């Protein structure tokens, strides 16, 4: 079998294909994670020159791996399936082993652990994929969001932004999310969800898509004109 | 020893683009247009030859248009052999799904798994990937019809109409001026003409450098007919057309 | 200019590999030749000792193939004597297999397409040698057949191989522009071995002893090597007429 | 058809006393109603201050014995000459013997 | 140069670099000697610290009652290698009831060395080891290079500075050579041996290893405490 | 285990299922249920060999349920009784294979059809109005030949599986300790609580 | 372009030493062995505020009497500790005892140079490893990817390490208390950390003989580091 | 260029310069030979003393073959000693199917097939040695030299390593005065003064002398070590001429 | 030893070229001409049996190969990768379809098949593509007569008639001339010599050309008789004789 060791050390300590995995989700769509005190959001941004596409059927941005838990991602898009499907399978496994679905670090820590195994192994490249992986717990109601990318770290967010021009949303999140008051509503945490898009997005038009998820696997994506209320809400509040 | 020779056809440029995909997709930018048109009543797929020969045999070729079952074909741009090996394994997974299910392959599942095929030449192995692009025109009871699109990356997304190989960005403008969604099928076959006709490198566009199909519902109640045009029958629509 | 190292085709659809293969060929600077009688086929190879440590009897590029198969290899020793192996282990599992020796030309074919593989497959290298392969074959009669490191091979009226092949090829061409027919008309393999050295001597313009040769002769159901003697005798009969 | 096992006889005793423990066995080896040997030693020392025995069939005996001393041996090596507890002994002896479960060592042993 | 990039090729003077530079890690490793007598067989070597908080790596390795090692170089590849051995001593007695001999233990080295010198993907081993043991024909020592050069010997060091304790090793040949049944003494050879390749530092308690092997003496290794006595 | 009986009427499928586990000489459970939610409106009924019967109605379920994650779409009881039967089927010529015979009851939403299928331990598949496996049919079948319209209620497809019950509670030796009875119908699956 | 187990000219493996240059950027983790206890502490770095710094772990169980801190990219530590955590069960399944701290660390070493052309590439992550046996007490071990381990007294790993190596070559002696030494971690972790110290942004743990590995609550820490300010506003 | 940078690439010369590189490292070797007698061979290397801490008679170089084949090598030694390893293999098997013990020119032929599959591929280093061997099979003695292009020949004598101009010249002499033959016992003698006369090369450290032989009357076809006074005697015999 | 070329010599340059099938198809171009024309009733296949030297035996080399008993092929470009792959499609032509199906394959599918060989040339590890073009001619019941052209890509195009190697271009011009959906074989084949005759330097005869045709059923090939619906194969190869026969009235 074809066994090269492409991710290898540099003289300066850097694994190269690794960060260069990390320039591909730069590239990506942004993708943004906000978790309320009963809720978390997940709202992803659609690049815009592609119109003649058919949305009914195109792969959409934010994947359910159980009915409590689900992933967004940014960065190359044949490679998130990837991941996704072995997420969807692990799921399965700890269900039909354990008896009881997984946590949401629990199928996080899987997730990070393929792309660190893929860091390390021969004849194989990085994922090139960051993603945001958000639940409920069974029977718990403490919202989880977690982040993890190329080089297999992961950890816990109270919200948080992949993607391009993520740096500027992750600005906007600092200063506009406060950990004392986590958004109250669901309502409350679309808004700021919405808010922190808008600030990179362009058009709020079919540009932006929400997925908001609650405890006991209630998921539910919001549609055009429902985002869209959203947008038209917060335009009247600006001018001002 | 062998490493030296090994130019690693699986590696992030610094940039984080794969090297190999984007070289595909330059060889598929040369191959003959491809396009695939939605209406509420089918889908069309027309595709253009390479620049013939009179001597080469028309009826009896196949370079362009292939059945991967009675309910989804594909228009191919790129290298032909290449297409052909994924061709061959796409029919397999539409029959494991039959054998399995006792139901047809629903047409996502069947784009979805040779995405991931494509996807698996770009991450592991140190093999080149498959120079090809594919359009895919099918019909399930789920969806009903579809359009997907797939290349070198093992992307796929879904299209309303869309043009793989030469000069997509002019063919996605002609079909996005005129292009809406209440279009019937024999509106968007003169849509998809029209548009291989402005956009081909020919001098004019005729039926001996044309492979045409439709999947319709135009069969005989609920159900649905695939129909590979003969050369005979790509001459009469033109001329129906008006294109010759 | 990697595609010089393996064989991989250069920009104008050449393969350097091989090409440099059949440089190898001629590092012993040797010269050999095969030629046809009605009941015989015959084949001559220069010998040179030039040590005088060596044992000269242990010193020969002409290989017993099968008990009808003879071959006589043009290159280094080493890569010879890979493909002197090779080839009997393939004759006798022929005979296993298909309950009948194998012919000649079957086993250049098979020796030919293992040569073949080698210029497509990057991991192995051609074998820098030619294979001259001779018998008396129960269908085709007196044959010839000779293989090369691009995995060509061809039947041969007759044939030379080595730095001289040219001289001693066009002379054998202007022989049978005479005689106009495929073979030496002899009826003892004795003098068709003459005629073999003969005109060896002729084409190459060299005076030979009994050491400075190398015959093997192929009849009906035997192929077998003289000795110094027996050329001696040969070498002797010539210089009598 | 081939018998992999044979009964070599023998009967072995270990008492526990308050600070000592002692292991007793014959010293007679037997097949059927034949005397092998009057004297072929039944009860080894294994290092680490552990005597063991393995009776029943001899083959398997001798074997097992001769692989706990060489775990022994091994567990020196990896352990930086920690001395084996009698324990410790015994479990791995359990993990000797099930690991041939399903073509068990045919002897009864106790350390 | 261009031609040390793996050790699959050779220079155009027919060197393996690759090896060399193997050498070159045993070179830079601490120092430890080896002597005999026709009775016992000692080797002392000399324990390098990171720091001043951390303990001094271990240099001696038992391989059987009759039989060890001590290293300079990569630890890892001497932990391999050792290991190797104590299986072969292992092998020897189980199978065969036989004490491996001291010889024969260099021959496989020797050749598990060479494997790794002339395929694809390996690297030679990165240790040089000095081995004692007392078998059916006496007391030994054997010096193991990860060329696979493997050497018989009366004494010898190897590692940083070594040179000194070789020359010292070579003047005293003809008087150590001859301690037989006096233990202590042909220990004490050995660390005046040791003390010849020292700058800077000195032999202290937790510095300092001593192993022997002999007659009537299993291989035992004296650390701390034990080599007071000595220092 | 023991007995599994199905009966597909107009507009719903029922299934019942014996409650006891017999070790040998004891009855060591008497409240036991011998079925599966394969998805929210497909359910399997499993009976034959200890062990196996549960180990592969699980591995069923999890297959499924995969398989309703990756689509968002709930297989047809159709194509779900096919997968079953070929894995079956594949177990049949296995080293060692899954003893289990299954009866599949499902409401199909595309068609608003409930369906019945019984698959034995071979592979042998048959789409059926009423269905058993064992020794079940050879007391029941009879009374549900008899008996037996495509056009029941609910309610007369229970009481026609009490008389089915009853019949088998007389005739049969052993004591199986009644059954818990499951309804698939449009709005997924239910049990029903006193029997 | 070069194998990934050459040699340099100076007789060291490449891909180990460039991988050491990777732990120098890590976080910095600094461990103490006394006679009372070994205690463990860690710079946890997070790199943003909304980072919930609670799921940063970079300290570690092993079993209850051995712990364990990472320094570098600590992803590839996961395997290490599986590995780690699996030999420590396995000897006392196989054993019926607990598995001395130097044999779990020598087992985890094993591992490093398994790569080549096996993984692809030596680890990029240092520990410290912690812990107590009957037969050797505390003891405090520093694994690297080269495939060595020493025992330390104490020791610092991390970018700030030569910097608190030199600080603990001057602190420590024999008779330090644990509660010394777990003000003594922080106080040289509040040296060397860039950010201003606290309950939230580092983390404690120890290994006693009686209660085995603990990590330390946040409020645990938060009383040490006040205890620690006033003992320092006091000369 | 760049065709030298890799094992079984052919230079535009038709060339292995690997293998030549190889050629380099048996050259910078010790002396070795062998001498073909009447019913037998005799090897003889040239041992260098590095220091007097190498333990003399310890070190030995010539290695046997089954019981009948003597072998001696020089340049890289453990490649020597992995390709008698092989030899020995070979061996076995060809006694364990065929009952006779291996033939001279058989088990050469294994050597060179060995040695020769070694320049086939870049993944694997030609072997760093030549190889002087033979013995004593049904068919008489027999002496074989192998390179590490895999080529080998049959000799009447022999010689590698750095002496090895100064022992063929000695080795042409004994072959032209004495065309008739050489007795196992003077080819003893006549080994050990070829190796002090080749000795000349490496002057710098001082040697000790190893010898073996298989002759069907001195040895019973065996090969044997010459230990004790026979080799003192050689010893003497080869101090007396190089005065 | 292991093969360790497990990654493709075949890759994208920054162009989109595939570099060594370009380079194969250059090797292709050097080759001697060959061509291929259909007739209403049978296919033409021919070639120049361009020998090395006068003293090679030149009838034992054949350029002109047997595939199944109704199909035939011919080549341009290197004469070893045509003689493996000949062995390839004529086992595969077994393997993949008489032996499951009892008869063997049609011209298209066996051409796929060959094709499909060529094409994994192209891409898996450690090799590099065939440096030849293949012309196969040959008949099925379903399909009646066919010529396809196969490239080192593992491509294949159906023609009425065409020309490979050297002296393609200036043949593949004579042939669009010439060719007509009316000729009988005959035609076909006083057409093909004509157009060989073009590219052909010194001696032009039945011991330079090879020739065959597939056409009628020959029950005199098939070597038994008594089962009437077994009627022999299509494929023949011309003799000298017949060749030179057709030269005088050329």
């Amino acid at each position: 079998g074809y066994d090269r060791a492409l991710s290898i050390f540099s003289p300066d300590g850097h694994i190269f294909q690794v960060e260069y995995a990390l320039e591909a989700v730069k590239r990506g769509t942004c993708a943004v994670g906000v978790k309320g005190k009963n809720c978390v959001v997940l709202g992803c941004e659609r690049r815009s020159t592609l119109k003649l596409q058919d949305t009914r059927i195109t792969p959409s941005k934010v994947s359910k791996i159980d009915s409590h838990v689900v992933l967004s991602f940014s960065g190359l898009n044949a490679d998130s399936r990837i991941l996704i499907e072995k997420a969807r399978v692990e799921a399965q496994s700890h269900r039909l082993t354990l008896e009881d679905p997984v946590t949401v670090e629990y199928l996080t820590r899987y997730v990070a652990g393929v792309q660190q195994r893929y860091t390390q192994s021969g004849g194989v490249r990085p994922f090139g994929v960051s993603t945001l992986i958000a639940g409920f717990d069974p029977r718990d109601d403490e919202p989880k969001l977690y982040q993890t990318e190329p080089s297999g770290i992961y950890s816990s967010w109270s919200a948080q932004t992949i993607g391009r021009n993520s740096k500027t949303v992750r600005e906007f999140l600092e200063k506009n999310y406060d950990r004392k008051e986590p958004p109250a509503t669901v309502e409350e945490c679309v808004k700021l969800t919405v808010r922190s898009l808008l600030e990179v997005v362009q058009t709020g038009a079919k540009n932006i898509e929400i997925t908001v998820v609650k405890p006991d696997s209630d998921i539910v994506a919001l549609s055009s004109e429902e985002i869209n209320q959203y947008v038209t809400q917060i335009e009247q509040e600006k001018q001002e | 020893g062998s490493r030296r020779y090994d130019s690693r056809t699986t590696i992030f440029s610094p940039e984080g683009r794969l090297y190999q995909v984007e070289y595909a997709l330059e060889s598929i930018s040369h191959a003959g247009t491809a396009i695939g048109i939605m209406a509420s009543d089918g889908i069309v797929l027309a595709a253009e030859r390479k620049v013939t020969s009179t001597l080469l045999e028309q009826d009896t070729s196949t370079e362009k248009l292939y059945k991967l079952n009675d309910k989804i074909a594909v228009a191919v741009a790129g290298l032909t052999a290449d297409a052909e090996i994924l061709i061959n394994t796409a029919r397999i997974h539409a029959q494991n799904y039959l054998k399995t299910y006792n139901e047809d392959i629903p047409v996502e599942i069947l784009v979805r798994r040779l995405s991931d095929i494509k996807q698996g030449y770009t991450q592991h192995g140190g093999l080149r990937p498959f120079g090809v692009s594919f359009i895919y025109a099918g019909y399930d009871d789920r969806y009903g019809y579809q359009l997907y699109t797939s290349n070198p990356s093992g992307n796929y997304t879904g299209w309303k109409a869309i043009s793989v190989g030469a000069n997509t960005s002019a063919a996605q403008t002609l079909l996005q001026m005129d292009y809406k969604d209440d279009m019937k099928v024999d509106d968007a076959i003169e849509l998809a003409l029209k548009t291989l006709s402005k956009t081909t490198d020919s001098s004019a566009l005729t039926y001996d450098r044309l492979e045409f199909a439709t999947i319709r519902k135009g069969a005989n109640d609920g159900e649905v007919y695939q129909k590979i045009f003969k050369p005979q029958e790509i001459k009469d629509i033109l001329v129906k057309t008006g294109i010759t | 200019g990697y595609d010089r190292h393996i064989t991989i085709f250069s920009p104008e659809g050449r393969l350097y590999q091989v090409e440099y293969a059949f440089k190898a060929t001629n590092q012993t600077n040797i010269n050999s030749l095969a030629v046809r009688g009605k009941d015989c086929t015959v084949v001559i190879s220069q010998k040179k000792v030039p040590d005088k440590l060596l044992d000269p009897t242990t010193v020969s590029y002409i290989f017993c193939i099968s008990r009808t198969i003879g071959m006589v290899v043009n290159g280094p020793i080493p890569d010879a004597r890979n493909a002197a192996l090779r080839a009997k282990a393939e004759a006798a599992e022929f005979r296993y297999k298909y309950g009948y020796d194998m012919p000649c030309d079957v086993l250049a074919k098979r020796m030919a397409n293992l040569s073949q593989i080698y210029t497509q497959r990057a991991y192995m290298r051609p074998l820098g040698v030619i294979l001259t392969f001779v018998s008396v074959d129960e269908e085709l009669g007196p044959s010839i057949y000779k293989t090369d490191p691009a995995g060509y091979y061809v039947g041969y009226k007759a044939t030379a191989t080595g730095p001289k092949q040219q001289e001693i090829t066009t002379n054998l061409e202007n022989h049978f522009k005479k005689s106009k027919i495929d073979h030496i008309n002899e009826e003892s393999w004795e003098k068709v071995v003459e005629f073999a050295i003969t005109h060896m001597i002729d084409a190459l313009g060299t005076e030979f002893s009994k050491n400075d040769l190398e015959v093997g002769v192929a009849t009906k159901d035997k192929f077998f090597t003289l000795s110094a003697e027996n050329i001696e005798e040969r070498l002797v009969a010539i210089a009598e007429q | 058809q081939f018998n992999p096992y044979g009964d070599n006889g023998g009967t072995i005793l270990g008492i526990a006393g308050e600070d000592f423990a002692v292991l007793a066995g014959d010293t007679r080896n037997i097949t059927d109603y034949s005397i092998n040997s009057r004297y072929e030693p039944k009860v080894f020392d294994c290092g680490d201050n552990i005597v063991m025995s393995a009776n029943g069939f001899a083959a398997d005996g001798d074997a097992l014995v001769k692989r706990f001393k060489n775990s022994v041996k091994w567990y020196h090596f990896d352990h930086n000459d920690k001395k084996l507890s009698i324990n410790s002994a015994a479990r791995n002896i359990q993990h000797l013997l099930y690991g041939k479960r399903f073509f068990p060592y045919y002897v009864h042993t106790i350390i | 140069n261009n031609y040390d990039g793996d050790t699959v090729t050779f220079s155009p003077t027919g060197r393996l670099f690759q090896v060399e530079y193997a050498l070159e890690a045993i070179k830079q490793g601490s120092v430890t000697v080896g002597l005999r007598s026709n009775t016992h067989a000692v080797l002392v070597a000399l324990k390098r610290n990171a720091d001043e908080l951390s303990s001094y790596q271990k240099k001696i390795i038992k391989c059987d009652e009759h039989m060890g090692l001590s290293l300079a170089g990569l630890a890892p590849d001497a932990r391999v290698l050792s290991n190797y051995l104590r299986q072969q001593c292992n092998y020897s007695s189980l199978v065969f009831n036989r004490k491996l001999a001291v010889e024969r233990a260099g021959h496989l080295l020797c050749d598990k060395a060479q494997k790794n010198t002339q395929s694809y993907g390996g690297r030679p081993y990165g240790v040089g080891l000095l081995i004692i043991g007392y078998d059916k024909s006496g007391a030994h020592l054997l010096e193991f290079q990860p060329s696979g050069n493997v050497t018989e010997l009366y004494g010898t060091a190897i590692g940083a500075r070594s040179q000194g304790a070789k020359t010292y090793l070579e003047r005293t040949l003809d008087t150590f050579i001859k301690i037989d049944g006096n233990p202590d003494e042909l220990i004490k050879a050995g660390v005046e041996a040791i003390s010849q390749s020292l700058r800077d530092e000195s032999l202290t308690v937790d510095n300092l290893s001593i192993a022997i092997v002999g007659k009537d003496t299993p291989f035992t290794i004296y650390d701390g405490e034990a080599v007071a006595k000595y220092i | 285990m023991d007995i599994i009986l199905g009966i597909r009427v107009q507009d719903s499928v029922i299934l019942a299922s014996s409650k006891a586990v017999t070790r040998g000489i004891s009855v060591l459970k008497d409240s036991d249920d011998k079925t599966r939610q394969l998805s929210p409106h497909t359910l399997m009924s499993f009976a034959g060999e200890a062990g196996d019967t549960v180990q592969f109605a699980e591995y069923i379920q999890a297959n499924i349920q995969l398989y309703s994650i990756r689509e968002d779409y709930e297989l047809s009881p159709q194509a779900v009784s096919s997968f079953v039967r070929q894995e079956l089927a594949k177990s049949i010529r296995s080293r060692r294979p899954y003893q289990v015979n299954v009866l599949i009851g499902g409401y199909d939403k595309k068609k608003n059809k409930p369906e019945l299928y019984q698959i034995d331990y071979l592979g042998t598949k048959v789409e059926l109005p009423y269905g058993a496996h064992g020794y079940s049919g050879f007391y029941t079948f009879s009374l549900l030949d008899h008996h037996y319209r495509p056009d029941m209620t609910t309610e007369e497809g229970l009481d026609l599986l009490k008389l089915c019950v009853q019949e088998l509670e007389k005739r049969m030796p052993m004591d199986f300790k009644g059954v818990i009875v499951k309804i698939v119908d449009k709005d997924g699956i239910r049990q029903v609580d006193d029997f | 372009d070069r194998g990934v187990s050459t040699f340099s000219p100076e007789g060291r493996l490449f891909q180990v030493e460039y991988s050491l240059e990777a732990i120098k950027l890590g976080s910095t983790a600094i461990g103490i062995a006394t006679k009372e206890g070994v205690v463990l502490g860690v710079e946890k770095r997070a790199t943003s505020p909304l980072l919930e710094s609670d799921s940063i772990e970079k300290i570690v169980e092993i079993d209850r009497h051995i712990g364990c801190a990472m320094s570098g990219l600590t992803a590839d530590a996961r395997s290490m500790i599986e590995h780690a955590r699996t030999a420590a069960v396995t000897h006392n399944l196989y054993y019926d005892e607990d598995i001395n701290v130097e044999s779990l660390t020598q087992s985890v070493c094993d591992l490093a140079l398994r790569f080549g052309e096996l993984m692809s590439r030596p680890f990029g992550v240092a520990l410290l490893i912690a812990g107590h046996d009957a037969d050797d007490g505390y003891q405090l071990f520093h694994a690297e990817p080269s495939g060595t381990f020493y025992r330390y007294n104490a020791k610092a790993i991390g970018s700030g390490s030569e910097g608190a190596q030199a600080e603990l070559l001057n602190e420590w002696h024999s008779s330090l208390t644990l509660k010394e030494a777990e003000l003594l971690v922080l106080k040289i972790l509040k040296q060397v950390m860039e950010e201003k110290l606290d309950e939230n942004n580092a983390q404690l743990s120890c290994i006693t003989k009686q209660d085995g590995f603990k990590i330390y609550d946040n409020e645990k820490t938060a009383e040490l580091i006040k205890e620690l300010k006033e003992k320092e506003a006091a000369e | 260029t760049g065709y030298d940078l890799s094992n079984s690439v052919f230079s535009p010369d038709g060339r292995n310069f690997q293998v030549e590189y190889a050629v380099k490292a048996v050259e910078n070797g010790t002396t070795s030979i062998g001498i073909k007698c009447n019913d037998g061979v005799v090897f003889a290397v040239e041992k260098l003393i590095t220091s007097k801490l190498l333990v003399p008679q310890k070190n030995v170089k010539i290695q046997v073959v089954d019981r009948h084949i003597g072998c001696v090598y020089s340049g890289l030694i453990p490649d020597g000693r992995h390709l008698v390893n092989r030899g020995r293999e070979e061996a076995a098997s060809f006694k364990k199917l065929y009952k006779t013990p291996i033939p001279i020119p058989a088990f050469a032929d294994r050597l060179g097939q060995y040695v020769q599959a070694h320049t086939l591929y870049n993944s694997v280093r030609p072997f760093g040695v030549s190889t002087i061997f033979g013995g004593v099979d049904k068919n008489g003695a027999h002496l074989y030299m192998l390179e590490p292009s895999g080529s080998y020949w049959g000799y009447k004598g022999a010689a590698t390593g750095k002496g090895r101009q100064s022992a063929k010249a000695e080795l042409e002499k004994l072959v032209d005065h004495h065309p008739e033959g050489l007795s196992a016992r003077e080819a003893v003698k006549q080994a050990a003064k070829i190796i002090y006369l080749a000795h000349e090369d490496n002057k710098e450290k001082d040697f000790e002398l190893e010898i073996s032989w298989c002759s069907l009357s001195e040895t019973n076809g065996l090969h044997k070590f010459v230990k004790g006074d026979l080799l003192q005697e050689a010893i003497d015999f080869a101090q007396k001429e190089i005065n | 030893m292991t093969d360790r070329y497990s990654f493709s010599l075949t890759t994208f340059s920054p162009s989109g070229k595939l570099g060594q099938i370009d380079y194969a198809l250059t090797a292709v171009k050097q080759g001697v001409t060959s061509l291929g024309i259909k007739a209403t009733n049978g296919v033409v296949i021919a070639t120049e049996k361009k020998s090395s030297s006068p003293l090679a035996m030149s009838e034992t080399l054949s350029k002109v190969s047997l595939l199944t008993p109704d199909i035939g092929a011919v080549y341009s470009g290197m004469g070893p990768d045509y003689r493996v792959l000949v062995d390839k499609s004529r086992k595969v032509a077994h393997t993949s379809y008489k032996r499951i199906y009892g008869e063997y394959p049609p011209t298209k599918l066996l051409v796929s098949e060959v094709a499909k060989i060529m094409q994994e040339a192209t891409q898996s590890g450690g090799v590099r593509p065939f440096g030849v073009s293949l012309l196969i001619a040959g008949h099925d019941e379903f399909n009646g007569f066919s010529l396809y052209q196969v490239d080192p890509s593992g491509s294949y195009f159906p023609w009425k008639a065409t020309a490979i190697g050297k002296g393609s271009v200036a043949a593949k011009t004579f042939l669009e001339k010439r060719w007509n959906d009316e000729l009988e074989l005959e035609d076909a084949i006083h057409i093909a010599l004509l157009t060989l005759k073009e590219s052909v330097e010194g001696e032009f005869n039945g011991d330079t050309i090879e020739l065959a045709i597939i056409g009628d059923e020959n029950p005199d090939l098939l070597g038994y008789t008594g089962i009437p619906t077994d009627k022999g194969p299509r494929f023949r190869k011309l003799t000298s004789q017949e060749i030179n026969d057709r030269l005088e009235a050329l």
